[PDB]
């Protein structure tokens, strides 16, 4: 996949195709919904997640107190410093954890539809399959609906892949 | 024909940090630290004293201007940085510990007892405290003087029978001359032991002027203790004693002191900051260390973005 | 792959076959080790490794002390509740490692059987490979034990498969 | 012909936890949270004192019920809700620390010393501490009077010319009454002073009752100093002395105290928790937060189950 | 892939290849380049990131103190531990990670190869590429160059690969 | 023709621990731990006093071999193991709160002040602090002592009408026996307390003999205060005073002591830790746990290697 598509709005991830009747695309909402419902969920765990507390120490001080002053500043710039840590890390971790998720649905897209044209399709390297049917529109909606036949098309799609 | 594949894209996507790389363009990206406080003090659902001008050590001891708060609870007691005592000065050794005892309890609530104070002359006033346009003191304590130029020795045997801790807040007066001292008490040097069966404390009282506030050069010293239930509590002492007159209840609690300039407003919140209330769905926040309530955690980082899209182009 | 197998007892990976002799399956033991090392590996950088302490701070208190227990209150929590905190981020990270491992030694173990099988079979969406030579048994232990030798029945496949 | 692949399923699965979601079947999990003790605590591999009755100053003192104690180690010391003192009445200033120091040293090895307590009566005893149907008092301790109504300043000059430290637990006694002074010491007031080169303790006794325990209105002060090898203790006292009869040694240490109401059994077992021994494989625990030895960590977390098997059906 | 190439010093990833010409190795410097900016990236945000502190309390004590020290001591060795733990949990995953990242660019370099060879090649067990037409240097150089036309070799590559 | 596809591998890889395994070869990887210190403290950027025998507050005092530490600044004070006084003993309560204070000042910049101390002998000296072969004493100090067999009660009111606060450095003197507190102050007994309007301390001198150290068997206590502008320092005096001669300067700030027998050399590095100075390109370190500046942190792994390269082989 070379670049992404600026115009699909219903959806994450899709597909978009060229035949004989037009050009034009549609949204897979298989696909976007289990990204939506992983990234959701990673969100639930987080996000309006706190721990309630009512007393604490002082962290704040206006005078000079000695040793103990020392321990209890100390004491929270350790726990601060060593939560900002464990944020940053988590989130770091979450945001790899997305951006290699949504990939990951990306491929799986890629390979569900090759795996359905069975030997009736070529992977080109711009992330689009090259179909050796003369297909238009209903094979598109059966691919995008999983339930194209590869069975219907082998025996005129190969002749026009490898016997040219 | 063609079939392609392919991800949405957005003409203006976000910036977000990963382990392999710190600016990777996404879709949207949830902002994780709340950062913004709404600034004001949210009235609800916690309970909160605003505390005009009232230190909770000038509510516990009843300052003349600090008469609205007795009896009062609260989740979370707010003091303002603008109050000031306004009655006889006073020095709370470990002023820490006491504050946080009282603010933990998150009550006032005070009962009176039959104090048996024989022999000398109780309520002592001071132009220092001015309540109804007349010299008074604080309204918890009850500062005995000689009467009939004695002060005999008094022995307090209050015992505890109910089911609670009782926390007894007393003073020790430090008279600024010997011409205070005997003015008030008739002895030349004052001495004051308070026990229970599991502790003792004992003070001596120290005559001398300290810097005038108020135009006041002499101070008194509060000292607190707890009785438990089934213990006595023993009061001796031939001067200088504030004595109590009742208790008051300890409850363990969810309670806490805040300072704070903020006002309180008609709100509902269940995070508290100094500068104000703060929505509390993000997990971090950089608004400040000292929170009450369901907050969330202070890092010193000013953004976190979480991705909830996707690399974007 | 559709679903998995709650007859097979002999490991944790492994293959099915029908062919014109019958029915029946095997564990393949090389995927099914490689994938429990891992896992009791990381279980045993785990599991039996605590650390001694002898004389700490006091945790448990009956009476009122003042800052001084408000402080020691306040680092034992900040203690346990980081600790849960990093507790319950291990376990998860390792329950996510944990599926994807055993996810991944499957993928490896299909790729494993389409690279030995070069163009002899094609890859169904049920997670079986449709073999175009008629073999019994042989080929199946064959490909069990890495020995097939996909030159022996290109000859006699490509023709069941791309010729009809 | 066709080959399938594919894995093994199990007709019943457990749950577990993961990053982006909480809920997913796996065919088997190892619980990581050790919940449940054995219910009672384990006498090896560690050294455990059961501490019947004996509250770890009771022992160092040398309570009538606690002389059993005399030279014990530990690695653990145990004590035990129940217990109680049943002698002369006393009260430790930072009761803590002194019991923290006895008990990381682990030992209440001691020796005794020739000092020199003359001029004075030695062994003064009290109704209070019953050993063998006669007035006693604690082991450790003499409690030193007038002889022939004389009380001269005792000035005691203890050498440290030993490799270790010497801790020397010492005390201060607090009358009822002028009456009860006056009989035991032949002194109006008295005064004691304690010295090394490296610090001074000194404490004024205070004469008056407290409540009454064990129908006594006295108590004993603890107080304590550690000499090390070159100094020289000084014990200079004019009255209300309870003098040391010898050191205790001070070890760099493993040891420790724990509450527990648990019994002692017979088992093996590394992990001591107050409920118990627990096993120590599982790296964390939700039993308790005070432990001892090489424990799992505490969690708050009820469960956490690591998954062993793979997604399951 | 089986093993690895003693003599490939040029580069982390590349190719090597047998023709009629004579045998020899080229690195891939963009899949070296970015495996190596992807470490390296790693490696700047950790090393030479520290924070700056000038007081703190004390650490190291020679005199029996009671429980003030007890304290002290508890909240560092808490503090230590717990960073030794991020310690340890951190460079295990950076290691975890950067093992898989450096086999991820090796899968990308070889997939590359295949879609780029579209047809023309049969992918070895051993990490090899057959080629069914028989190209001498110029079709390796492209290939290494991204400029293999696959439109130009297919029409003899395909009778050498199926027809036999 | 034939494409192979592969990495390099290198005739000697390294070991790394990932989270499946703890073994795993790998062509390169980058120790983050740094084990090894120079050795040698380095002296830039920071600025380092050695304190060549003088600790933090021997120097404060002005001992009669620390006077080349008058008005000195610094980020980081070194205190040798080898310091060792050289003037008249003394005991400071709190000894590392005080520590601690001048320390994080960053400097013993000292004013002089026109302090009335009238009616008294000023500069009292003994043979312990010899400096330029004659009796003298602690440069800050003084001590005073009766002026014709008089020591009137001395009451100084030095207010602060200065933008910044004022840190008083005073003592406590404790004379051996009787005797030598009649000949210095013709008092049978002192007494001294000092105020601000925020706090009072008072101190009662103890009189007796302690072990003599440097042959001398009296000592001198010292204690501080501060003055917040605005406020007045009240001296009241009776005898037994070492008295301030000005105040010292508090800065808030970014310094601090270390123990260190290092020498300091010629060189620049920001992390100093007690064995000399450390590169900080390492985010772990496992030399010290006790260090300055911006410092990798302490583990306790004595190695961690991050891979750089890939598997190996
Ligand atoms: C898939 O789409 C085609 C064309 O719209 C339609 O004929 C077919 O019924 C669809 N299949 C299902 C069940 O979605
Ligand atoms: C960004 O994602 C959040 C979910 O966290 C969603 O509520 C919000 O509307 C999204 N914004 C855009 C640009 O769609
Ligand atoms: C605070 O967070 C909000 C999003 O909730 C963001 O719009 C704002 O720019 C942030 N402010 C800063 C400067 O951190
Ligand atoms: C607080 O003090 C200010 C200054 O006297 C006064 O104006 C204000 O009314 C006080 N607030 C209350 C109501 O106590
Ligand atoms: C206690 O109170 C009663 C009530 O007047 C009084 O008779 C008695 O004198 C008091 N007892 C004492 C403390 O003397
Ligand atoms: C002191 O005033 C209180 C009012 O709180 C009153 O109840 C008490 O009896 C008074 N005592 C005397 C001696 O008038
Ligand atoms: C006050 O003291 C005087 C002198 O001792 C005494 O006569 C009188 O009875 C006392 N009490 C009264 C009633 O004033
Ligand atoms: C110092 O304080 C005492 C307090 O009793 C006082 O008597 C004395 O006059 C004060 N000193 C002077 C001379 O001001
Ligand atoms: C000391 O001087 C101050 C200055 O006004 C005065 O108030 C005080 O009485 C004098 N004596 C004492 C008691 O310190
Ligand atoms: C919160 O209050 C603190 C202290 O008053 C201040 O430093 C900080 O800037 C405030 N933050 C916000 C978000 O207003
Ligand atoms: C593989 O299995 C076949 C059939 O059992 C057997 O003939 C062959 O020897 C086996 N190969 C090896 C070496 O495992
Ligand atoms: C679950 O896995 C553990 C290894 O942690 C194993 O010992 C146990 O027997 C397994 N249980 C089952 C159901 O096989
Ligand atoms: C405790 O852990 C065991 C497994 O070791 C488990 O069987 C038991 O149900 C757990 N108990 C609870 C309620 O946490
Ligand atoms: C502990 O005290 C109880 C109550 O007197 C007694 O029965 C028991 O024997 C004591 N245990 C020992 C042996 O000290
Ligand atoms: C010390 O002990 C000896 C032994 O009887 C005795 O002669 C001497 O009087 C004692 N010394 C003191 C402290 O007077
Ligand atoms: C006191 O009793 C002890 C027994 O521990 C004995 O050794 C010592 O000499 C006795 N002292 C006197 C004065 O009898
Ligand atoms: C006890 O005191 C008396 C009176 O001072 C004295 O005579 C006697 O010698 C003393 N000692 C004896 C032996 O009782
Ligand atoms: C208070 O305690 C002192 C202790 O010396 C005692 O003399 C006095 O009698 C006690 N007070 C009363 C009258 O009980
Ligand atoms: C005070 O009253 C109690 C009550 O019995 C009594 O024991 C004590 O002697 C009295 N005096 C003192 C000393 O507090
Ligand atoms: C362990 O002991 C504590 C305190 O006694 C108790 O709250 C907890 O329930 C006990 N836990 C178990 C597992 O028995
Ligand atoms: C690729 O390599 C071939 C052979 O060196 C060369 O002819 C061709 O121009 C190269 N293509 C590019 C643009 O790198
Ligand atoms: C190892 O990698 C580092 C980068 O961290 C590099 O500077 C060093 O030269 C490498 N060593 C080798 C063997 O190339
Ligand atoms: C310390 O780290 C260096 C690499 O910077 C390494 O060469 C040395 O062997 C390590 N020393 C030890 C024993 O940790
Ligand atoms: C430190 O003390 C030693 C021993 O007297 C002395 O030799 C050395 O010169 C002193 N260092 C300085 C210069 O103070
Ligand atoms: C203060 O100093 C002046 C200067 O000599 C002197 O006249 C006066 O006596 C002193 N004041 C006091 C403290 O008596
Ligand atoms: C004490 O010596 C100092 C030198 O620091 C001198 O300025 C001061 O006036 C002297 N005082 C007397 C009484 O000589
Ligand atoms: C010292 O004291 C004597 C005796 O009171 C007195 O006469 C003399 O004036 C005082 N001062 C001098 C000047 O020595
Ligand atoms: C104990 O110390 C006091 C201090 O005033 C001293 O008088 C007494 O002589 C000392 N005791 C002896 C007899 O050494
Ligand atoms: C006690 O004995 C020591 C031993 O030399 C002596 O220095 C001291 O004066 C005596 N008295 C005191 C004051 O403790
Ligand atoms: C650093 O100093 C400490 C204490 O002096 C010592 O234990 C440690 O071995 C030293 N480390 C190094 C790397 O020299």
């Amino acid at each position: 996949i070379e670049n992404g598509w600026e115009g699909m709005v219903d959806g994450w991830y899709g597909f978009r195709h060229q035949n004989s009747e037009g050009r034009g695309q549609a949204a897979d909402l298989k696909s976007t919904q289990a990204a939506i419902d992983q990234i959701n969920g990673k969100l639930n765990r987080l996000i309006g997640k706190t721990n309630e507390k009512f007393h604490q120490i002082e962290k704040e001080f206006s005078e000079v107190e000695g040793r103990v002053q020392d321990l209890e500043k100390y004491v929270e710039d350790t726990k601060i410093d060593l939560w900002s840590y464990n944020a940053e890390l988590l989130v770091a971790l979450e945001n790899q954890h997305t951006i290699d998720l949504t990939d990951s649905e990306m491929n799986k897209l890629f390979e569900k539809t090759k795996k359905q044209l069975r030997e009736n399709a070529e992977d080109m390297g711009n992330g689009c399959f090259k179909i050796y049917h003369k297909c238009d529109n209903a094979c598109i909606e059966s691919i995008r609906n999983e339930t194209y036949d590869h069975n219907v098309y082998r025996d005129e799609a190969l002749n026009n892949r490898f016997q040219i | 024909a063609t079939l392609c594949l392919g991800h949405h894209a957005v003409p203006n996507g976000t910036i977000v940090k990963t382990i392999t790389n710190d600016r990777i363009e996404v879709t949207n990206a949830t902002e994780l630290v709340q950062n913004s406080s709404i600034g004001e003090i949210c009235d609800s659902p916690h309970q909160i004293l605003d505390g005009e001008n009232c230190t909770l050590i000038d509510a516990l001891l009843g300052d003349p201007q600090c008469d609205g708060f007795q009896n009062k609870k609260w989740d979370l007691f707010v003091e303002r940085s603008k109050a000031y005592s306004n009655c006889y000065p006073y020095d709370v050794p470990d002023y820490a510990s006491l504050r946080s005892l009282v603010a933990s309890s998150g009550t006032l609530e005070f009962k009176n007892e039959s104090f048996n104070w024989t022999g000398v002359t109780q309520n002592g006033t001071s132009s220092a405290c001015i309540r109804g346009s007349s010299s008074s003191f604080f309204s918890r304590l009850n500062w005995l003087t000689h009467l009939n130029y004695t002060y005999p020795a008094l022995n307090v045997t209050m015992p505890n029978k109910e089911q609670f801790d009782k926390l007894y807040i007393w003073g020790v007066h430090h008279p600024g001359t010997d011409k205070d001292q005997i003015f008030l008490y008739a002895q030349s040097s004052g001495r004051i032991t308070v026990s229970t069966k599991r502790s003792q404390q004992a003070v001596i009282p120290n005559i001398g002027s300290r810097p005038r506030i108020r135009d006041i050069p002499s101070r008194i010293s509060i000292y607190w203790t707890i009785v438990k239930p089934g213990d006595i509590l023993l009061i001796n002492s031939t001067g200088n004693l504030i004595a109590p007159r009742g208790y008051f209840k300890i409850r363990s609690g969810k309670s806490s002191i805040m300072r704070s300039d903020a006002p309180i407003g008609k709100c509902k919140s269940e995070c508290i900051t100094p500068n104000g209330s703060i929505p509390n769905d993000k997990p971090f926040q950089n608004v400040n260390r000292i929170t009450y309530g369901a907050c969330p955690r202070y890092v010193k980082h000013s953004t976190l973005k979480l991705a909830t899209g996707m690399r974007n182009v």
